[PDB]
C-alpha cells in the first residue's frame, strides 16, 4: 500500500540516488545485500520470497559509466540488474539528443521497468524523479520520460527533485538551454518540483562544512539529507505525518506555482566538540535564514504563500506550536493577503542519520522547511538571463536544430519562462 | 426511543470519539475491557444506549470508526480503552483524503462509504428501539468534513425516520492544519444545513482562548482542546445516559430547541472550566455556575452571545445541589438578562438536573444554546473562504475531483443565507 | 328558599335559592396521509438528484483524465513527427551537397581529357 | 345499575389515573389484589370476575411504554387486566400532530377495541371519563383522535374530561401552547363537561397549604386525586346529587360551548389543629387559593353552583353557612340564572392515602362552580399561542405530520369564538 | 563514444603523426614491438581509444597511413616505432601530388581514395563504439591538403552521424619557398569550413618564430618544429586517452567549443616552451604555467590573441598539483583579462587536471581556444593567395588537372567570408 517509484536520470540523478538509497539503507537498518533482520519503509521497499529488500526505483542513463558504477559497487546487491537500464553513447550535453536522436531508442524499455515496478503496486501514489537541469540527459530524456508517464499514468502525482546549474561546478556551456528546453517541456507533466541549487549547497559546504573545495559526493550528502527528510513522512510512522498528496494540496495554489524552496537545520562539521544541542525554536529560526536555503533568492523581499516544517528526532507539539506561534508574529516574513492559514507540520521520531566516514554532524533534532515564496522567481530570472545572453547571438542552437529542433521551440521555451515570471509577479498582488 | 449509533470520521472525529468513549465509560464504570465494576445501579439503567450488552456479561459501545487512512485508527486500537471496540467496526481505506473535502465526499470517500453503511445497518438492526445517529468529526479536514457529510446523507436516505445529531468541529487558524480548511468547512456546512437536525458548534477558535487567555496556557495543544471537548460532550449527554425527570430523546430535544428547521446549530457552554490533570481546589456555588454558565468566556463557540438573542435554551446542572437555588438563580438570569432571549418564544429556558457529577468536580453546568450570535462563527468561516475564492487559490485541487466552481459559490450562497435568517430573528418583535 | 329534599343511604341533596332570575373523520386522516407521503416522496426524489450529481461528479474527473491523456498522445506523436521530417531533410540536404559535389569532380576530369 | 368507564391517556392521564385509583380502593376497601373482603354502588366503576375479583372500568393508553411499565409491575399491577393497558412503541415528541395523524393512527383501533369489550360488559352504560393533559403529544394529539371515534362510535353518552392546564413552574415542552388551542378545538364539541386542572394552582397549594418546597408530580396527582374522588363520589355510593354524568352537563352547563367548571377544595391541610367548621370550609370555597385554576371569579359571573360535602355534615349547618356567604360576599350570578347552590351531602368522610401528605379531615367540601371568570385561563394560553405563531416558530414539526398550517389558525378562530362566547353571557 | 580512427596523409601529415604515436606509445607504455611493459594501470584504462588489441597481447594503433609517394612511408616504416602500424594499413601511391592540390583531390588522389577507404571501413567496423576520426595533414602541399580533404569528403558522406577532427598545418614562406602553398591552404580551407567539426591550427609560422625567438634555434629544422607539434597532440588529446572527472568525448568538445558551426578552427598552446632532446632543469608553478599558455609566445597559431576574444576556452593541466592553485590562478586570469573573453557566452572557460605530466617535465598546461583572433592566420594565408591571383601565376598547373578559375574565386571568396564572421562576433556586444 501507498507505494513511491522514485526515477533516477542521468549522471546528477543517478549519484544523488546513491545517496539517498545508502541513507535509506542506514536509516531503516537494510544492509548492502538487501538483508534487514515499522512496515511504513515499504512504501519504498519491496520483500522477496527470501527476505530481500529491494528498492522501487529505477535508474536511467544513455551511458554506461556511472550506472557502470552501482553494478560493481557497495550496494550491487541491492537492485536488480532490470533496475538499472543504460545506453550506449550519452546526449553530448544537448537536450535534444536526450529527447529525440537517443533518448528514442531507450524510452520504450525504460517505461516498462516501470510498469513492471508499477504492478507490484497495491495503492501507488505517484512517481518522484531525480534529474541535472544541465544535463542532455538530465534536461533530454527527463522531458520525454514526464510526457510518456503523463499518457500511460494520466494525473497520476510527479514530483520532480532537480538540480539547477551553477558556475562554480558546471560541466556544460549549453546549460541554460537544456535548464529553459527542459523547463517549459515538463512544466505541464510536474506536479511539485523541488530545485537544488548546486551553488547555495556549494556555499553550505564551504561555510558550515568548512570543506575548501566541495566535490560531487560532498554536495549529494547534503542534499540526501534535504531529500530523506521531505521522504521520511513517508517513510516512517511518527506523530504527525505528511502523503505526497498532502504535500501538494499544501504547497501548490495554482499549477503552474510548483516550485517550493527547501531550507534545511542544522547544517554542522562533524569536527566541531563544544556546540550543545539546538532547541526546536532554534533550528525552526534558522529555516529562515538565506544561509541555509537550497536555491539561492531572498525571501525577505517576497510573499508566503505556503509553509511547511518537517521536523524530525526529539520533537514534541508543545515545543513546534509555540516556535509556529513566535513566526506568525513576525512582520519580516510576509504571507500573500489570500493565504489564511499557511502551516503544515510533520513529525518523525526517528533522529537524523549520518553516513559514517561523512562531514555532517549527528543532530538529536533536525527540520526541513518546505515555503512557496514569490522570492524563487530570482532563480528563474537568473537563468533566463544566461539564455538571452547566449540565445540573441543564436550560439550554440545549430548544434539542437542539427538535431531536428526548430528554433521556434526556443522561443515557445523562452516565452513560458516569461509568463512563469509574470505569474509569480502576479500572485504576489494584493486583492 | 432507546438506542444510539455513534460514528466518528477522519483524525479530529477518532480522537475526540475516542475521549467520549473513555470519559462516559469511567462514569458508567466499564473499564477497557469492558466489565462493568461500578457501584450504582444508576450507572447501568439507561447503559443500552450507547452499549450493546455481549456475552461474558460484556459491554460494548455502539460506536463506528471511520477514517481513509489506518493511522489514526491504530492509534485508536493501541490508546486506553482501544479494546474496549468492536473490531468489526473499525471501516478504513489506505488512500488518504489529503485534507480535500472532494476526495472524502466524491472519490476516495465514495469508494469507502458502502462499507460504512454495511456496519451501520449491522448496528441498526440489533437496536429495539433506534433513536438516531451521533456522528463526531471536524469540518476542516477532509475524511470527517467529506466523508462524514456523504455518509449524512446516505443515512438520511435509508433512515429518514432518525434523528441525525453532530459534533462538528470548527477550523481556526489559531490551531491549523491545512490552507484549505475555510473551503472544507463551507462545503460542509452546506451539507449539514440541510441534513442534520441538530448540531453541536465546537469551535477550535473558542477551545483555544479558554486555554490560553482562561487557563493559561500558553502553548494549548490538541489534549488540552480534547479535554473540553470531552467534557461538553459528556456533559451533553448526561439527560440521555442518566434517568431524570426530563424523559431525555434526541427528537425531543429538536423540537423543543429547533423552532426553524435550518437553525439547529447550538452553543455549548461548560462551567467550571477546568485543565488538563490539575485538581480544582474548591467547589462553585449555585450562583457561580449560573453566572459562569451563561458568560460568553464559558462558550465553546467564539461567538459572544450578548451579540445575538437567544431563541431557546436547556441549562444541566450536575451534582448534588438545592433545587430551589437552582430554580431562583436561572429565575434570576432571564429576568436580569431578558434583552437577550426572544420575547415571542415563551419559557424558552429549560432546566435539568442530575445528582451525579463527573469525575473531579463535586457540581458542575452544561449549557446548551440557540442563539442568533452563532451567526459571527459562520460569518468567520465566510470571511476566510472568499479571501481565498477571489483569487480561486488551490482551487486545481477540488476541480482535479470532477468538482465545479459553481458547487463552492452555491455552498457560499447558502451559508450567507444562514446568515442572514440568523439575523432575522435577532431583529424580530414581540 | 330551599327546596327539592332529595335523601338516599349514602347522603342528601337539596337546593337553595337565595333570589330567583330575571366516514368525514377518516377523510381528513386520509388526506393529512397524502400530506405526508408527498413531502417523503418529493424528499427522497430531491436525495436522487444528489446521487444522479455525485455520478456525475467522478465521471467529470474520469473524463478530464482521458482528454489529458489524449491530448499528451497527440501532442507527442506531433512532436516526434516534427523532429524526424526535420532530421530526414538536414540528412537529405547533406547528402544532396555530396551528390553535387562528385558531380563537379566528375566535370574536373572530364575538362582534363579535353586538355590533350 | 350504570356503569362509568374511565380512559387514562398519555403520562399525565395515567399517572393521575394511578393516584384516583388508589384512592378508590381504600374509600371501598379493596386490595391491590382486587379482593374485597364485604352498597352495590361502588360496582359503577368495578366489574367483579367468578374468582371474587374487583377490576377498574377503565382504560390506560400511552404511545411509549415506560409509564404504563411501572403500572405493569407496580403495587397495584393485579389489579388490571393486561389487556386494560395499552402502549406502544414511540411517543409523540410533545407533537400534538405526531400523537394525532402519524402514531396515532397506529393504536386507535386497537384502543376502541379494548374500550368496546368494557362497553359489552355493561347492561347500562352511562359514558365515558377521560385524564389527560393538554401539553402532552398524546395527552393533546391522541385523546382528540379518540373523543371523535367515540362520538362516532358511542353518540348519545356522555363523555366529561379531567384535563391539565399547562404550568410554566413544571412544563415539559416549549409547544405546550400549541398543543393545548389544537386539542381543545378538536375536543370541544364531543365533550359535555371538562374539568381543568391548573398545574400552577396545584403546585401553589402544596407549597402554601402542605408546606412542600418543590413539589412532585405524586403530590400533585394524590391532590387532584382528592378533588377527582370528591366529584366522582356521587357515582360510587348511593348519593342525591351528581347521580349520572348526565346530571353534571344538568346542574353546570346551561349553554353546550361554555362547559368548563371551576373547582375549589377545602381543606387542604398538612398531616404535620382542632377541626374546622361547615362554616370554615363553606368560606374557603369562595377564596382564590383554594382554586384549581388560577383566575378571579370575583370579577366575573356565575352561571351555576355546585357544593359537594363529604364527612360529618347536617343540613342545618350548610344551609346556616350559606345563609351568611349570602349576607357577607359579592358573587354575582347572570341575570337569566336564578342565585342559588345545589348542595350535596355524602355522610362518607374523606379517604386519605396513608404515607400521604394531606391531614385526616371530618368535613370537607368541594365546589364546581360555571364562572365566565375562567376565560382568564384561556386568554393567558391564547397569548403564549399568538406570540410563537406570528412568527411561525415550531410550526414545521406539525407540518411535516401532515398537519396544515391552516389548521392552526381553525384552531385560534375558535378559541377566539369561545373566549367572545364567556363575554356575552358574562355582559 | 570510445575509439578513435587516425589518419595521416601527405609527407607532414606522416611525419607529425609518426611523431604522435611515438609520444603517446611511450606515455601509455606501449614499446616498438606493440608490448605493454608500463607499470600504471591507469595507462591501459582507455588505450582502446587509440589501440587495438592483438593477438599475443600486443597493442596495435588504429591508425592508416597514406601518401601518394612512397618515400615518406618507407621512412615511417623504418623509423623507431615503424613496426608497430598494421601492414595492411599502409595505402600509398606512386606518382606523387607535386604539391598540386588538384591532383591530389582531383585526378592522382582520386584514384587512390577509394583503396583508404576500404582500410577506414575495416577498422571502423572493428569499433565497439566509433566517436569519429582524426586526421594530420599539412595544408600547403597536395596530397595532405588535396587527397586529405577529399578523404574527409568522402568519410562525411559514409559516417555523418560521426565527429571529424584535424590538426592541420599551415603554411609559412618562414619554412617553404615553394610558391603555390597560398592556392593550396585556401583551397583546402575552403574544404574545411564545410565539412570537419574541429580542426587544431598549427602554424607553421608560430612553429618558426619559438624556435628561431624562444629556443634560440637559428636554423630551424622540421624535427625540431614537429617537437612543438608533439608537444601540442599529446597535450590536446591527454583528456581522451586518460581517465577523469570531464568524460571527454570528441562530439562534448565540439558541443562546448563551437558556437557557430564554421568557426571551428581552434588555437592550441603550450607551457613550457621546451627545445628537442633537452633536460628541463626547473620546474614551472601553477602561476607561471598559467601565465604562459595564455601569451601570444606560446600559441600554436601566428596570432595575438589580444586581437581578438576569446569565444570559448578548454585548458589541461598535467602533474601533480593543487586543484585550489589552479582554481585560483584561472579566475584570476579571466577576471585581470575580462575584456578578451566574450561576454555573451556565459561560464566560457572551463579546465582540466591529469595528474601524468608528459615526458621530461614535472608540470605543463595545454590550451584550446576558439577565438576570434585566428582571423589573423586566414587574412595572412589570404593576402598570399591575392598576390599570385592577380596574376594568374601558376594557375596553369591546377587547370592542367581539369579545374576552373571559378573555383579560386569560391575558395577564395569563402575564406573572406569567414574572416567577416569572426569579426562579427569580435565586435558583437552584450547589450
Ligand atoms: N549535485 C550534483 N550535481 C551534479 C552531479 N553530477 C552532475 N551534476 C550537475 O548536473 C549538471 C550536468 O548534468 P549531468 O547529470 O552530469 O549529465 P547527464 O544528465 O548524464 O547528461 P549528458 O551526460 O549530457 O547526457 C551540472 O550542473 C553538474 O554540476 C552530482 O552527482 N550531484
Ligand atoms: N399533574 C400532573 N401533570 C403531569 C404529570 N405528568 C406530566 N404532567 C404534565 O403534562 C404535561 C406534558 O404532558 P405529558 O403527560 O408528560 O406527556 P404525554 O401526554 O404522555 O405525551 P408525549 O409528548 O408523547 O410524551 C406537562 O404540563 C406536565 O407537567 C402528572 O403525573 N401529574
Ligand atoms: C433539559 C436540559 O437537557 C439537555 C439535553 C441534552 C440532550 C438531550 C438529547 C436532551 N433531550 C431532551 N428531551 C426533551 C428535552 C427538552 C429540551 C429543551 C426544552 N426546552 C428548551 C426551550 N424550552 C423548553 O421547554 C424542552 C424539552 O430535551 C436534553
Ligand atoms: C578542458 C579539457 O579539454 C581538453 C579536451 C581536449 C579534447 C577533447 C575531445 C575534450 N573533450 C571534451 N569533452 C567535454 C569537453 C568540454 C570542453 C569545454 C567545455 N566548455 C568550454 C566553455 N565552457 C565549458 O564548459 C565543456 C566541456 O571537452 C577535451
Ligand atoms: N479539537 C481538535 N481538533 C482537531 C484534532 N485533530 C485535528 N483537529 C482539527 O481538525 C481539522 C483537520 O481535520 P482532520 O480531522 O485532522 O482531518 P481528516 O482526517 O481528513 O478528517 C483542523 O481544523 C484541526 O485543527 C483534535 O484532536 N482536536
Ligand atoms: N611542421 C611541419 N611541416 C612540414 C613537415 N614536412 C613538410 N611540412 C610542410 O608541409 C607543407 C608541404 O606539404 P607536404 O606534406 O610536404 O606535401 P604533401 O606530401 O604533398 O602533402 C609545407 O608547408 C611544409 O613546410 C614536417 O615534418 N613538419
Ligand atoms: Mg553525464
Ligand atoms: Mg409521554
Amino acid at each position: 500500500m501507498r507505494e513511491c517509484i522514485s526515477i533516477h536520470v542521468g549522471q546528477a540523478g543517478v549519484q544523488i540516488g546513491n545517496a539517498c538509497w545508502e541513507l535509506y539503507c542506514l536509516e531503516h537498518g537494510i544492509q548492502p545485500d538487501g538483508q534487514m533482520p515499522d512496515d511504513s519503509f515499504n512504501t519504498f521497499f519491496s520483500e522477496t520470497g527470501a527476505g530481500k529488500h529491494v528498492p522501487r526505483a529505477v535508474f536511467v542513463d544513455l551511458e554506461p559509466t556511472v550506472i557502470d558504477e552501482v553494478r560493481t559497487g557497495t550496494y550491487r546487491q541491492l537492485f536488480h540488474p532490470e533496475q538499472l537500464i543504460t545506453g550506449k553513447e550519452d546526449a553530448a550535453n544537448n537536450y535534444a539528443r536526450g529527447h529525440y536522436t537517443i533518448g528514442k531508442e531507450i524510452i520504450d524499455l525504460v517505461l516498462d521497468r516501470i510498469r513492471k515496478l508499477a504492478d507490484q503496486c497495491t495503492g501507488l501514489q505517484g512517481f518522484l524523479v531525480f534529474h541535472s537541469f544541465g544535463g542532455g540527459t538530465g534536461s533530454g530524456f527527463t522531458s520525454l520520460l514526464m510526457e510518456r508517464l503523463s499518457v500511460d499514468y494520466g494525473k497520476k502525482s510527479k514530483l520532480e527533485f532537480s538540480i539547477y546549474p551553477a558556475p562554480q561546478v558546471s560541466t556544460a556551456v549549453v546549460e541554460p538551454y537544456n535548464s529553459i528546453l527542459t523547463t517549459h517541456t515538463t512544466l505541464e507533466h510536474s506536479d511539485c518540483a523541488f530545485m537544488v541549487d548546486n551553488e547555495a549547497i556549494y556555499d553550505i559546504c564551504r561555510r558550515n562544512l568548512d570543506i575548501e573545495r566541495p566535490t560531487y559526493t560532498n554536495l549529494n550528502r547534503l542534499i540526501s539529507q534535504i531529500v530523506s527528510s521531505i521522504t521520511a513522512s513517508l517513510r516512517f510512522d511518527g506523530a504527525l505525518n505528511v502523503d505526497l498528496t498532502e504535500f501538494q494540496t499544501n504547497l501548490v495554489p495554482y499549477p503552474r506555482i510548483h516550485f517550493p524552496l527547501a531550507t534545511y537545520a542544522p547544517v554542522i562539521s562533524a569536527e566541531k566538540a563544544y556546540h550543545e544541542q539546538l532547541s526546536v525554536a532554534e533550528i525552526t529560526n534558522a529555516c529562515f535564514e538565506p544561509a541555509n536555503q537550497m536555491v539561492k533568492c531572498d525571501p525577505r523581499h517576497g510573499k508566503y504563500m505556503a509553509c511547511c516544517l518537517l521536523y524530525r528526532g526529539d520533537v514534541v507539539p508543545k515545543d513546534v506550536n509555540a516556535a509556529i506561534a513566535t513566526i506568525k508574529t513576525k512582520r519580516s516574513i510576509q504571507f500573500v493577503d489570500w493565504c489564511p492559514t499557511g502551516f503544515k507540520v510533520g513529525i518523525n521520531y526517528q533522529p537524523p542519520t549520518v553516513v559514517p566516514g561523512g562531514d555532517l554532524a549527528k543532530v538529536q533534532r533536525a527540520v526541513c522547511m518546505l515555503s512557496n515564496t514569490t522570492a524563487i522567481a530570482e532563480a528563474w530570472a537568473r537563468l533566463d538571463h544566461k539564455f538571452d545572453l547566449m540565445y540573441a547571438k543564436r550560439a550554440f542552437v545549430h548544434w539542437y536544430v542539427g538535431e531536428g529542433m526548430e528554433e521556434g521551440e526556443f522561443s515557445e521555451a523562452r516565452e513560458d519562462m516569461a509568463a512563469l515570471e509574470k505569474d509569480y509577479e502576479e500572485v504576489g498582488v494584493d486583492s | 426511543m432507546r438506542e444510539i449509533v455513534h460514528i466518528q470520521a477522519g483524525q479530529c472525529g477518532n480522537q475526540i470519539g475516542a475521549k467520549f468513549w473513555e470519559v462516559i465509560s469511567d462514569e458508567h464504570g466499564i473499564d477497557p475491557t469492558g466489565s462493568y465494576h461500578g457501584d450504582s445501579d444508576l450507572q447501568l439503567e439507561r447503559i443500552n444506549v450507547y452499549y450493546n450488552e455481549a456475552t461474558g456479561n460484556k459491554y460494548v459501545p455502539r460506536a463506528i470508526l471511520v477514517d481513509l487512512e489506518p493511522g489514526t485508527m491504530d492509534s485508536v486500537r493501541s490508546g486506553p480503552f482501544g479494546q474496549i471496540f468492536r473490531p468489526d467496526n473499525f471501516v478504513f481505506g489506505q488512500s488518504g483524503a489529503g485534507n480535500n473535502w472532494a476526495k472524502g465526499h466524491y472519490t476516495e470517500g465514495a469508494e469507502l462509504v458502502d462499507s460504512v453503511l454495511d456496519v451501520v445497518r449491522k448496528e441498526s438492526e440489533s437496536c429495539d428501539c433506534l433513536q438516531g445517529f451521533q456522528l463526531t468529526h471536524s469540518l476542516g479536514g477532509g475524511t470527517g468534513s467529506g466523508m462524514g457529510t456523504l455518509l449524512i446523507s446516505k443515512i438520511r436516505e435509508e433512515y429518514p425516520d432518525r434523528i441525525m445529531n453532530t459534533f462538528s468541529v470548527m477550523p481556526s487558524p489559531k490551531v491549523s492544519d491545512t490552507v484549505v480548511e475555510p473551503y472544507n468547512a463551507t462545503l460542509s456546512v452546506h451539507q449539514l444545513v440541510e441534513n442534520t437536525d441538530e448540531t453541536y458548534c465546537i469551535d477550535n477558535e473558542a477551545l483555544y482562548d479558554i486555554c490560553f487567555r482562561t487557563l493559561k496556557l500558553t502553548t494549548p495543544t490538541y489534549g488540552d482542546l480534547n479535554h473540553l471537548v470531552s467534557a461538553t460532550m459528556s456533559g451533553v449527554t448526561t439527560c440521555l445516559r442518566f434517568p431524570g425527570q426530563l424523559n431525555a430523546d434526541l427528537r425531543k430535544l429538536a423540537v423543543n430547541m429547533v423552532p426553524f428547521p435550518r437553525l439547529h446549530f447550538f452553543m455549548p457552554g461548560f462551567a467550571p472550566l477546568t485543565s488538563r490533570g490539575s485538581q480544582q481546589y474548591r467547589a462553585l456555588t449555585v450562583p457561580e455556575l449560573t453566572q459562569q454558565m451563561f458568560d460568553s468566556k464559558n462558550m465553546m463557540a467564539a461567538c459572544d452571545p450578548r451579540h445575538g438573542r437567544y431563541l431557546t435554551v436547556a441549562a444541566i446542572f450536575r451534582g448534588r445541589m438545592s433545587m430551589k437555588e437552582v430554580d431562583e438563580q436561572m429565575l434570576n438570569v432571564q429576568n436580569k438578562n431578558s434583552s437577550y432571549f426572544v420575547e415571542w418564544i415563551p419559557n424558552n429556558v429549560k432546566t435539568a438536573v442530575c445528582d451525579i457529577p463527573p469525575r473531579g468536580l463535586k457540581m458542575s453546568a452544561t449549557f446548551i444554546g440557540n442563539s442568533t450570535a452563532i451567526q459571527e462563527l459562520f460569518k468567520r468561516i465566510s470571511e476566510q473562504f472568499t479571501a481565498m475564492f477571489r483569487r480561486k487559490a488551490f482551487l486545481h485541487w477540488y476541480t482535479g475531483e470532477g468538482m465545479d466552481e459553481m458547487e463552492f459559490t452555491e455552498a457560499e450562497s447558502n451559508m450567507n443565507d444562514l446568515v442572514s435568517e440568523y439575523q432575522q430573528y435577532q431583529d424580530a418583535t414581540a | 328558599e330551599v327546596i327539592e329534599l332529595n335523601k338516599a343511604t349514602s347522603g342528601q341533596s337539596w337546593e337553595v335559592i337565595l333570589k330567583p332570575p330575571s366516514e368525514e373523520i377518516q377523510k381528513k386522516l386520509e388526506a393529512a396521509e397524502e400530506r405526508r407521503k408527498y413531502q417523503e416522496a418529493e424528499l427522497l426524489k430531491h436525495l436522487a438528484e444528489k446521487r444522479e450529481h455525485e455520478r456525475e461528479v467522478i465521471q467529470k474527473a474520469i473524463e478530464e483524465n482521458n482528454n489529458f491523456i489524449k491530448m499528451a498522445k497527440e501532442k507527442l506523436a506531433q512532436k516526434m513527427e516534427s523532429n524526424k521530417e526535420n532530421r530526414e531533410a538536414h540528412l537529405a540536404a547533406m547528402l544532396e551537397r555530396l551528390q553535387e559535389k562528385d558531380k563537379h569532380a566528375e566535370e574536373v576530369r572530364k575538362n582534363k581529357e579535353l586538355k590533350e
